[PDB]
């Protein structure tokens, strides 16, 4: 019921411990804060596809230790 | 053997009335699972395609595909005779040269039968689902109506322009000029008022207002409108109906 996710860009890896039913918004906020960045400026990707903030680990079938890539959001387009 | 039976002749009259706006001839592709009302306007610019599905009828038999070309003036003439609460049944055999319209009144009362001669509609219909388009957007029908009706007052041409996250209708003229910019927009409390946009390519296409004016009449039958544009093919305007489905295909202006 509580999977453990690793979020990372190029230079920084963090571990969040969230509940399978908690929407992923909480975690994207938390990773973007710990970088003094805004959540809109970062693009979170799981196993290829771009995570939507409203989606939950349950929805995406995230097992323990799965990796969320964070990339910068380009302004165009 | 074809036996297409509407509960009320008013439903069929409503379809015939609708087409009567754009086209003068209609070609009824009757198939096992429904009828496809194909039509080309008189300038061969606008194409109408209407899917009347099995569930639209009270009883529907088609043992073999038939094509029923009918003059919409003549067809209207017959339609006047029967009552709106009459049961209408279209009867044709396989390989038909004429068609029978049976109006029937309830309890086992009264049967009124009228014949109509089919015409041959030769030219092949070019309904293009088009495997791929440059841009696809959907929006409320009322909203799309409002825009088209306003800008047509400014010109006979309306240009549609899609960029990343922007849809822009523009009409420049001789009295004045005008343009609406609308953006992707979702609302959970009122989902039927959303604007959806998908882009793979910017699009810049000019359209005749009189045609767009014909198209927007589809909103009286549906509350959303799909618009799929591409620089190679005619534009596709789609409406979802209980009957089935409505599709307009429009050639851009030179
Ligand atoms: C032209 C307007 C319309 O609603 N239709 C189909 C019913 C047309 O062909
Ligand atoms: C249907 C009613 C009628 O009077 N007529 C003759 C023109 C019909 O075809
Ligand atoms: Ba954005
Ligand atoms: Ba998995
Ligand atoms: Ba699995
Ligand atoms: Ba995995
Ligand atoms: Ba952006
Ligand atoms: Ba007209
Ligand atoms: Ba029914
Ligand atoms: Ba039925
Ligand atoms: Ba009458
Ligand atoms: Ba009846
Ligand atoms: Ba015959
Ligand atoms: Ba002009
Ligand atoms: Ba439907």
């Amino acid at each position: 019921t509580h999977i453990n996710l690793k979020v990372s860009d190029g230079s920084s890896e963090i571990f969040f411990k969230i509940k399978k039913t908690t929407p992923l918004r909480r975690l994207m906020e938390a990773f973007a804060k710990r970088q003094g960045k805004e959540m809109d400026s970062l693009r979170f990707l799981y196993d290829g596809i771009r995570i939507q903030a409203d989606q939950t680990p349950e929805d995406l079938d995230m097992e323990d230790n799965d990796i969320i890539e964070a990339h910068r959001e380009q302004i165009g387009g | 053997m074809l036996e297409a039976k509407f509960e009320e002749a008013s439903l069929f009259k409503r379809i015939i009335d609708g087409f009567k706006d754009c086209v003068q001839l209609v070609n009824f592709q009757c198939k096992e699972d429904g009828i496809i009302a194909q039509a080309v306007d008189d300038s061969r610019v606008l194409l109408v395609s209407l899917e009347i599905g099995v569930e639209a009828f009270q009883e529907y038999r088609c043992d073999h595909p038939v094509t029923l070309g009918m003059d919409l003036t003549s067809l209207s003439k017959i339609l006047r005779c029967g009552n709106n609460t009459d049961t209408l049944t279209l009867i044709a055999d396989n390989t038909p040269d004429s068609i029978i319209l049976l109006f029937e009144d309830t309890k086992k009362d009264r049967i009124a039968e009228y014949s109509l001669k089919l015409m041959d509609i030769d030219a092949d219909f070019l309904g293009i689902e088009e495997l791929q388009y440059d841009s696809t957007l959907s929006l409320p029908s009322s909203e799309f109506s409002k825009i088209v009706r306003d800008l047509s007052q400014l010109s006979d041409s309306i240009n549609i322009m899609i960029t990343k996250e922007t849809i822009k209708f523009v009409a420049d003229g001789d009295i004045g000029s005008g343009s609406v910019i609308i953006k992707p927009f979702v609302d959970m409390e009122h989902p039927e008022t959303s604007i959806k946009l998908e882009m793979d390519q910017p699009v810049d296409l000019t359209f005749g207002a009189k045609y767009l004016l014909d198209i927007i009449k589809g909103s009286s039958l549906s509350d959303r409108v799909g618009i799929r544009l591409s620089s190679e093919a005619p534009a596709l305007f789609q409406f979802d109906l209980k009957s089935g489905f409505l599709q307009f295909f429009l050639a851009p202006k030179f």
